[PDB]
RNA sequence: UUUUUUUUUUUUUUUUUUUUGCGCCGACC
DNA sequence: ACTGTCTGGACTGGTCGGCGCTATGATC
DNA sequence: GATCATATTGTCCAGACAGT
């Protein structure tokens, strides 16, 4: 059909999701599909034939705040369902955020990445010396691409 | 990787049910750190002698720590008042705290000998009347920050040194008793060179690391002020956490200067072993560099956090107590002698297959403050050894007439009306000049107040905190007599500028012993800024002076000193006081006391390793030590791994 | 705990895999999907992306980790 | 691979402005890359590239780097005219017998009996062919002996040319992923054959690349893995193989001890890079490797690893060639000499830095004259640390001369063969054998013997490679194959057998003969089978030129035991009674002994400032160490194994 | 019967002196 | 060019004292 | 039973402006 965006609490987009979705199935709501990615936060997509199907669908629900008056093509989404390595797309040089792991809130600099375990290894930028570590690939965050 | 801690300690807990009676009601047991935690639901079964409890640590090669349940634990205050009346009034209980967690109470105490026990009976007994198991700690007579801060983080964070320690427990104990296939030293830092020592003990399963400490003469190059970061079995360590403990020989900060580095980035997890001595000194040390580094300009090396967390992963070890630190090394401390709380490391790894001493800075002769360093040992084939007094005319004077010649300069100085500035370290031989002065004071020669600025109070209380860990005269003194040397009230300390400045304008005859030997920050310039243009006074240096300091100035005879004024302009110092320099209360070992040490060692290792010291002092130590008792000798450089076994 | 399956992406919340009967589940996985209707864009989208999601309607994961 | 900082595209930019500056406009550069150490320039119009033979030395000799110039696939002539082009432009006495064009990278690949007519002096027959056909060629020696081995590797590098040619290019810019950088320190770790024999493995590590030398295994002691393969559990090695900093893998020469264990790597993917060796060491280690699974699986132990690996190893090899200097990380520069052990023996040179410090690894060698080999280099350009096998460094480890050993074969071979009884001599394949093969046709060549040497298994492939290789070999050798038109391996007396029936009717033939087999262990292949068909023939010689190890059937007829039960197949045993007399001459040795040793010592050039002693036995080793002490004065060392020296 | 790589010395210690705001209500001049 | 409409704003100074108010739902 | 992110988006005077 046409997917729609439900506006819900930052980090609680998965438990309001599968409530609308056991809410949809025990009074047969005419929903076609529910998307929630994981790096979206507060926003989650409801596949449905008309906006009214998604009102009614997140209404009684205290966490489904509102329903965005739009329409998303399907291209913009298109990109969500495919998966790919949070490694890929990362190359050496430039300087990232590690947003989780026990390097929080730390800015490094990417010196190996290698798809083949999905780890990248980078080195701390307010270091005295260069000691490299290695974090998972999601747990990085591109603020700059140099090289 | 894989570990089998469940089946060991399924296997202990058979043996413990087998040899302690049914009638104690052995709940559950876990490791906690190197040692083994029992916890019981009759205690009066399990502890109405001490026989079992040395018959089950003797069985099991562990440390014994029985603990009552927390299901039976008494009221906090019923407990307080059973204790106070069991403990005998001559010992003064100062604090008594209690931990809801885990059945412990821990007793500060000034006398902790009366609460122990004769052989710790009355530990036994406190545990039984009152089912908390009980941790005895020593209240000093000085009050001390840094003890009282670290008792508190400790006291504030149970439960993650709790946690801490229960992961330590399973690390070390992840496999049996493992005969390791061999072994490698490596050495990061400190070969060849003084300061950044770094000694990295890697064998087939686990990995060890020896004094990570930093260099302060060359830090102003990154290459040469840390140690080597860029060895790969140093990455491969860090990267995959595989550094099973580290422990640091003695609180300096060419030994002990890089350890918050680690925690700070989170590049390590594990336990520190070392002396409690060494961890307050240390943190003391740490917490003055760092502050220096923020006065300076420059940025800081790491933050005060860092250093709480260090202190949050630090184990503390006794001299002669042997603890299991990783599946195939035992880790004992022995008495060095440099310093207070310095140890000598020693490592058996395996059962039997090899021992390594690492003595780090020590002293062989018999001093003021310290006995002499442990030359006899279980077992021992390798020795590393310290080479900064290494050089065949290195040859420290010895310390009667240099104390002898010390003391009649003060009372020269003292007959005249003159002050006595002595500028010296924080740690070190700042102790052992106030040990002489208080001798030379208690036969009634001088009556004159000794002042102490900056941090000399500081490790003055640190000192008297621990008492068991200085010489056997001064233990005599405070333990078989009532006399305590450092409680002297000759001994005076200045809170404020106000009170410095109030001894200065004084025209009394005073010793003042400030923090800083070469005159680069503290109340020590201030003292020669105000006491250099009086012909009375004198200053003393009792340690080297590096060039391009003040220090170096004044003790090379100049007359006038050209220095910046408060308000922006040159300023001059007259300097009409007497100088004089006795370089003979140096804790390093001498040339003559390390070829006895070599010689008088028990038993004679295999091969000898000259680190710590210059590239040509070291060459030297090793080819006389060779040539000398036909022992094979090496002086590596850094990055350089030698398989011993 | 919710284990997501390594073959079909399907999470389950018991050891027996509803879909393929595969005792490999992951307990860590991202992007939940939920499919209501088969015929659905999205459900389509993701059965070009894995050939074994989307056969039957139920909760989903993108990528099995 | 691993993605790195690869700041290759500035050199290049720097190296491409560079080539404009100097070459003219005329030349058409396209495209400038890296394969490999080599660099490869594109030119549209390659007529005014090379004019003149010394443009091309002097950008060479500016760049610092190796440059092969092809043209722009953009222009390329038709595979069939350029094929009729060159066989009609070419000299009729090269003899070209394959011609094979990779239309990928614009290179032709000519096979030719006589290179030297295909490339002329100084290349001016190279450079005026590919002018004329606008084809980058490659001359190969097209052997007179049909190799196998050879031929597949061939087939297989044309086959594979994309995944080739994508490899080398991921090889080139990894090289110079900086540019000349002087490394702050160089330490050498020795995983393997320190104080021991077998198993070797070397290490050279730096601040920026590491550098495995000779990585091998054990198969005196293969029961055991802990003495059988190198130290995998060493903390460095561990950390350069899991984050895939292993620069390059350098083999010395071809043998069980310093090539068996590459396979490996490439098995359980442990190790992605290229490999640089010697031609004929790739083609003798891959005749090992194949012979060692073979053996394996004979024996009916699980194999090591599988042949699709040693295919791996074959597409990850990079060759170079005697004297020729290359550049394999962005610090170390490697040269290969000649060591005159094995055919494709070479002496590992490595100059880390810009002068900072060089390195020489000679592994087995040898420095007396040999009639196969020249001796080994000892003059170098720059030398600070010595690396020297000391398989023979005891000091009574002094060994038969040559000399009179080949007169004491001579007269066995005389009296043996006038009373026409049959020879029989197990050799290994790569080894000593060709030496006799030489041995006995120098002899022949005067009159003594007429009678034919068959040589069976794996001689010939050997065989097929010496001849497909002769610039390898000795002076005397080149020589009478250069100039004199004389080629001593094509004697007519050498016969290769073809399948069991010409093993069964030579042997019941009853004619004299020389045999020659492969495992002279006497643990398998066709030697156990002509010694139990030799065993009750009456009057006959055989002639041990090797060591023979305890457990063996070599040792048991070396002891001359009058009885010697051997088990036979389908689990059945048979007894065999010896009248066979043996000759013990172990004078045909590749190592060098120890007055070999100082000799070499006492006259490389320059003097290294330290000289490490491995590849032997521990107190060998020790002893030669402080014997080179003494008397030179050097400081000299024996490290042990999971030992790291820090040498600058 | 054979081509295109290079080579060497000058920066020192184990460390230091005091409740803001928000609104409401009542009230004085 | 007039004329009704929308929008923005300021609402006298000081003083006295009192009386509240400044988190919450959901795992682990 | 302890912690952690998140927590919603009164009338009148004067100036500017559509409407006729
Ligand atoms: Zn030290
Ligand atoms: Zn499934
Ligand atoms: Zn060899």
């Amino acid at each position: 059909g046409k997917i729609f965006t439900v506006s819900v609490t930052v980090g609680q987009e998965t438990t309001t999701a599968n409530l609308i979705y056991s809410k949809a199935k025990t009074y047969n709501l005419p929903l076609y599909a529910i998307l929630s990615p994981s790096k979206v936060k507060g926003y989650i997509f409801i596949e449905a034939p008309n906006k009214s199907a998604v009102e009614e669908a997140i209404r009684g629900i205290r966490h489904a705040k509102r329903v965005l008056p739009g329409e998303i093509p399907f291209s913009e989404i298109e990109h969500f369902l495919e998966e790919k390595p949070a490694v890929s797309g990362f190359e050496p040089g430039d300087i990232v955020e590690l947003i989780a792991g026990p390097f929080k809130g730390e800015k490094a600099k990417v010196v190996r990445v290698d798809e083949s375990k999905d780890e990248i290894v980078v080195e701390l930028v307010s270091s005295v010396v260069p000691i490299p570590v290695t974090v998972r690939g999601e747990y990085v965050r591109l603020i700059s691409k140099r090289q | 990787r894989e570990t089998f801690v469940d089946d060991i300690l399924k296997e202990i807990r058979e043996i413990i049910v087998q040899m302690v009676p049914r009638e104690a009601g052995i709940t559950d047991v876990e490791f906690e750190g190197p040692e083994l935690v029992i916890y019981v639901k009759n205690p009066e079964a399990m502890m109405k002698d001490g026989e079992l409890i040395k018959n089950l640590a003797k069985v099991l090669k562990k440390r014994i720590s029985v603990r009552p349940d927390p299901d039976i634990l008494l009221p906090p205050e019923k407990a307080e008042e059973l204790i106070k009346q069991l403990v005998p009034p001559e010992a003064e209980i100062t604090n008594i705290s209690f931990d809801p967690s885990v059945g412990e109470v821990l007793i500060e105490a000034r006398k902790p000998g009366l609460v122990i026990g004769k052989n710790g009976e009355t530990l036994r007994l406190i545990t039984q009347k009152v089912h908390w198991a009980p941790r005895v700690v020593r209240t000093p007579p000085i009050q001390s920050q840094t003890i009282y801060s670290i008792r508190s983080i400790l006291q504030t964070e149970s439960k993650d040194r709790r946690k801490f320690l229960r992961q330590v427990g399973r690390n070390i104990y992840r496999k049996s008793e493992y005969k390791s296939r061999w072994i490698r030293i490596t050495g990061l830092g400190g070969f060849r060179e003084v300061g950044r020592s770094a000694l990295l003990v890697q064998t087939d399963e686990s990995y060890v690391l020896v004094d990570f400490g930093v260099n302060i003469a060359a830090l102003k190059d990154p290459t040469k002020a840390y140690p080597h970061f860029d060895a790969p079995e140093f990455r491969y360590v860090l990267d995959e956490g595989l550094l099973d403990a580290i422990i640091i020989t003695h609180a300096a900060l060419d030994h002990s200067g890089m350890l918050p580095y680690l925690f700070r980035y989170k590049l390590f997890d594990g336990p520190i072993y070392t002396t409690p001595p060494t961890r307050d000194l240390m943190t003391l040390l740490q917490q003055d560099f760092i502050e220096i580094q923020h006065m300076n300009g420059v940025e800081p090396l790491y933050r005060p956090k860092d250093i709480k967390e260090v202190i949050k992963h630090t184990i503390t070890l006794d001299y002669g107590e042997v603890r299991d630190i990783a599946p195939d090394i035992r880790l004992t401390l022995h008495n060095a002698g440099h310093i207070l709380g310095s140890s000598i490391v020693h490592l058996h790894i395996g059962n039997g297959l090899h021992n390594i001493a690492i003595t780090g800075d020590f002293k062989f002769i018999p001093t003021r403050l310290f006995e002499p360093a442990v030359s006899r040992f279980p077992r021992l084939e390798t020795l590393v050894m310290e080479s900064t007094y290494g050089g065949s005319n290195d040859y420290q004077m010895p310390r009667e007439e240099a104390e002898k010649r010390l003391i009649e300069v003060i009372h020269q100085t003292l007959k005249r009306g003159g002050k006595v500035l002595i500028p010296a370290m924080a740690v070190g031989r700042a102790q052992e000049i106030m040990m002489v002065l208080e001798e030379y004071a208690r036969v009634g020669g001088i009556e004159v107040p000794i002042y102490l600025d900056g941090m000399i109070w500081e490790a003055t209380a640190i000192h008297t905190a621990y008492p068991e860990y200085l010489s056997k005269h001064i233990r005599e003194q405070i333990f078989h007599e009532g006399y305590n040397p450092f409680l002297n009230p000759i001994f005076k300390s200045v809170a404020n500028s106000r009170e410095r400045q109030d001894i200065i304008d004084s025209g009394e005859p005073a010793i003042i012993i400030a923090t800083s030997g070469m005159l680069v920050g503290g109340p020590s310039v201030e003292y020669f800024k105000q006491l250099a243009p009086d012909p009375k006074n004198s200053i003393i240096f009792v340690s080297y002076q590096a060039e391009g300091t003040l220090g170096r100035q004044v003790q090379r005879g100049l007359r006038e000193i050209p220095i910046v004024g408060e308000d922006g302009r040159t300023e001059v110092i007259n300097v009409n006081m007497e100088v004089h320099t006795i370089d003979g209360f140096s804790g390093a070992a001498d040339r003559r006391e390390l070829m006895s040490y070599v010689a008088r060692v028990r038993p004679r290792p295999e091969r000898i390793i000259t680190v710590h010291g210059e590239a040509h002092k070291c060459l030297d130590l090793s080819s006389s030590i060779h040539k000398k008792f036909g022992i094979s000798t090496r002086a590596p450089n850094n990055l350089d791994a030698i398989r011993l076994k | 705990k919710e284990r997501a399956c390594r073959h079909c992406h399907y999470i389950t919340t018991e050891d027996r895999c509803p879909v393929c009967g595969s005792r490999d589940l992951s307990d860590d996985w991202f992007d939940l999907v939920i499919v209501l209707d088969v015929e659905s864009r999205i459900a389509k989208k993701l059965r070009e992306s894995i050939p074994e999601a989307a056969k039957v309607p139920g909760k989903y994961a993108i990528r099995v980790r």
